């Protein structure tokens, strides 16, 4: 079994104010079961997205979750993923620097 | 330059909640164009490029039977390979497959893939001859000799020097204009200060397509491999690809630095520094 | 365009 790789970040350069995109990329976990909710001040969003099922060179699967936001200054956004490797939910918090 | 095929099959075992799952999806390059879920309520080879649409009925009733034919095929598959191993009917088990061609600038074919994984681990795979395997282990033995008798690498041989080449110079040349547009990254780096003593340094490549990319940073013209952080090439959802390569870096030090960006989008390489 | 699997492992 493969733990996944979590990366969070917006489909454009954020702007205050503006409508955008939050990706939560999750890639090189095994096997393919997965849990993946995106998070706005800790509550779920309830309109995500996600790619279709595929894998990588050496085997290991990999999917994209998506949905709008409009990023501000103070509106914090995460995402939750969970995995057969997590004994419990990892949270990764979205950095605009990242 | 030079463009693949590959198809990409997934089955999942679930003992107690149904037959197994099987997904596949189909790519050129960077780009899915089409998507088979045999758990969607009318399930069918779906486009999920916009040059694919333009396939006429013949083509998704074809892609559609061959893909319950899968379906059925990977679940017997599934039952032989738990037998091989000696596993119990309780647990839960993967089997995956990737095939397809590699074409030069000509459209000739560079090369033939075709290979499968069991829970994750390689299990047989079709050899750059397309006439021999490479068998894992015991098990795949039992395969190998199975497909040997019934000469599956002839038919293999087949499609990939055949259909598969001749379908993808189709699919590149309806898809012109995407699949044949390299689009250069977007490039700039950003200082992160962490202490009186440091700061991070972080090359951004941003809004570019292929995923293929090298990002580098050099101190002093000197590679930083082992004191580089490089993350993972990642999707941005408009076809395009992110990345970033970042490096700790004395406070005062980051004229030393540089990063360094190859892509088949750019003109020429790029060399870019810190502006503050 | 897909092939047509019909030998199981």
């Amino acid at each position: 079994q493969r733990t996944p790789k979590i990366q969070v970040y917006s489909r454009h350069p954020a702007e205050n104010g503006k409508s955008n995109f939050l990706n939560c990329y999750v890639s090189g976990f095994h096997p393919s079961d997965i849990e993946v909710d995106l998070l706005k001040n800790g509550e779920r969003i309830e309109k995500v997205e996600h790619s279709d099922l595929s894998f990588s060179k050496d085997w290991s699967f990999y999917l994209l979750y998506y949905t709008e936001f409009t990023p501000t200054e103070k509106d914090e956004y995460a995402c939750r993923v969970n995995h057969v490797t997590l004994s419990q939910p990892k949270i990764v918090k979205w950095d605009r620097d990242m | 330059g030079s463009h693949s095929m590959r198809y990409f099959y997934t089955a999942m075992s679930r003992p107690g909640r149904g037959e197994p799952r099987f997904i596949a999806v189909g790519y050129v390059d960077d780009t899915q164009f089409v998507r088979f879920d045999s758990d969607a309520a009318s399930p069918r080879m779906a486009p999920r490029a916009p040059w694919i649409e333009q396939e006429g009925p013949e083509y998704w009733d074809r892609e559609t039977q061959i893909s319950k034919t899968n379906t059925q095929t990977y679940r017997e598959s599934l039952r032989n390979l738990r037998g091989y191993y000696n596993q119990s009917e309780a647990g839960s088990h993967t089997l995956q497959r990737m095939y397809g061609c590699d074409v030069g600038p000509d459209g000739r074919l560079l090369r033939g893939h075709d290979q499968s994984a069991y829970d994750g681990k390689d299990y047989i795979a079709l050899n750059e001859d397309l006439s021999s395997w490479t068998a894992a282990d015991t098990a795949a033995q039992i395969t190998q000799r199975k497909w040997e008798a019934a000469r599956e690498a002839e038919q293999w041989r087949a499609y990939l020097e055949g259909l598969c080449v001749e379908w993808l110079r189709r699919y590149l040349e309806n898809g012109k204009e995407t699949l044949q547009r390299a689009d250069p990254p977007k490039t700039h780096v950003t200082h992160h200060p962490i202490s009186d003593h440091e700061a991070t340094l972080r090359c951004w490549a941003l809004g570019f397509y292929p995923a293929e990319i090298t990002l580098t940073w050099q101190r002093d013209g000197e590679d930083q491999t082992q004191d580089t952080e490089l993350v993972e090439t990642r999707p941005a959802g408009d076809r395009t690809f992110q990345k970033w390569a970042a490096v700790v870096v004395p406070s005062g030090e980051e004229q030393r630095y540089t990063c360094h960006v190859q892509h088949e989008g750019l003109p020429k390489p790029l060399t870019l520094r810190w502006e503050p | 365009n897909q092939k047509l699997i019909a030998n199981a492992f």
